[PDB]
């Protein structure tokens, strides 16, 4: 039971557009490199975000049909969206390579360790499951594509913009470990996990800061 | 949240 | 209040902690080297090695050590070999956060095949006497306090290794007194770290037998040591 | 057995 041509497109649609956006090596240098205060860990990660939803945007505005929605509801999408779009790529990042100070960096940027460790121990979790590189993009775009964001005005329209994806990804979970059928739910599940990880991102946005610092223009669009 | 005062473009 | 044959002692033991470094060969790795298991193992095993040599080497300068019975001394280092070991870690990670190296050494323990149930205690640890926020001078009687305890397994005389410790607990007593008035609980509290390490002796034997990356083997010292298998 | 890698390794001057 392959896939077809019009998904197998879409894929390398949704490949070609996830892979390009890189994250610019003048940061990716500054990691493997520079100081190691408390402080200009902090720095060198409020770079990252920022840098990262960026490339967020540029991603969501290459999805098939993103074109078509009311303005209220890209924004509104996006802004739902883009931590959880975080923590999947950190999952992405974290369990793959020679480049382990990202995580050296974080546990002294000023975050408490009670809220690091959880996260990675999801994060290794999410290693289990054993990724294609495939599955993380469209696991993306789904997220991205969630009609059940608040202030979403039309949903049904985000609705069958994410529909695609997901129809793709269900493909694949059989075309690749027939294994255990429960397992497109077992994806789709740890999705739903991940909307949590964000009200506890929340209450530490409260709490962090680094020899009072401020956050980046961008990023600060999500809270106080 | 306020007004996200956020071109997409670019 | 410090007499000044304890004033000697004190000077003395600086000079017997901070001698022996640990080569700048052996670094070059940590900053530089790149970032396999199979790499790290190797080097995390070659500085326990390392460093089993700067232990000895201190041990030997320590007061009168050098009478106890020859079949004593390597009780006492077969003994505090490891237990010293983790107050050596501790002084290079809850303490001395540089911007060379020792956040880059916690990252090479994280992808060591060392087992994360066996990490974050030991790292949950490192920041509890942290917390203390430790003295050089402290960190280095502890070292020797715990060469010389006196009731290692498998004594000879326990007296006359007593004998040696006494006048380095009654320093740190001193020392603490002095330098730290505000609670006194402290020097017992340190003292209770050192009793709060020997329980870190079996985690850690039992973690040897499960500790094992490409087929590679522990250094010969080390096996020696850490009576490995 | 008589661990002599220690043995050495303090016996040495
Ligand atoms: C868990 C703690 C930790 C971790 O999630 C951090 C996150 C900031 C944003 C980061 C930095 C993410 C960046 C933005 C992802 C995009 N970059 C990127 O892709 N570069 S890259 O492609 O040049 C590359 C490639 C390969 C290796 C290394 C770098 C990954 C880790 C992400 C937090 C610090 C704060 C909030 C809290 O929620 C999150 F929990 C924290
Ligand atoms: C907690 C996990 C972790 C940690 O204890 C490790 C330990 C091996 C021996 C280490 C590596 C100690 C070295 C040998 C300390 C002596 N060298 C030294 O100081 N060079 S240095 O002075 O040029 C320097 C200074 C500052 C930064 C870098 C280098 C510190 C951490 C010690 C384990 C991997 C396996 C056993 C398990 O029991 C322990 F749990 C493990």
């Amino acid at each position: 039971m392959e896939l077809t041509p019009d998904q197998q497109t879409l894929l390398h649609f949704i490949m070609d557009s996830y892979n390009k956006q890189r994250m610019p090596q003048e940061i990716t240098n500054k990691i493997l490199k520079e100081a190691f205060s408390a402080e200009e860990n902090f720095l060198i990660l409020t770079e990252m975000a920022t840098n990262h939803v960026q490339v967020l945007v540029e991603f969501t505005k290459k999805l098939p049909g993103f074109q078509t929605l009311d303005h209220e509801d890209q924004i509104a999408l996006l802004k739902g969206s883009a931590v959880e779009a975080m923590f999947l790529r950190s999952a992405e990042i974290f369990n793959k390579g020679h480049s382990d100070l990202l995580e050296a960096r974080i546990r002294n940027s000023g975050i408490s360790d009670e809220y690091i460790t959880p996260m990675f121990s999801f994060y290794k979790s999410i290693g289990e499951l054993k990724m294609t590189q495939e599955e993380y993009a469209l696991l993306t775009a789904i997220v991205i594509l969630s009609p059940d964001r608040q202030y979403i005005k039309d949903r049904e329209a985000v609705e069958k913009l994410q529909e695609p994806l997901l129809d793709v990804l269900q493909k694949l979970c059989k075309i690749h470990q027939p294994e255990n059928p429960q397992h497109f739910a077992c994806l789709l599940g740890r999705l739903t996990e991940l909307r949590t990880f964000n009200h506890h991102h929340a209450e530490m946005l409260m709490s962090w800061r680094v020899n009072d610092h401020k956050f980046t223009p961008l990023l600060c669009e999500i809270w106080d | 949240a306020l007004l996200r005062y956020l071109l997409d473009k670019d």
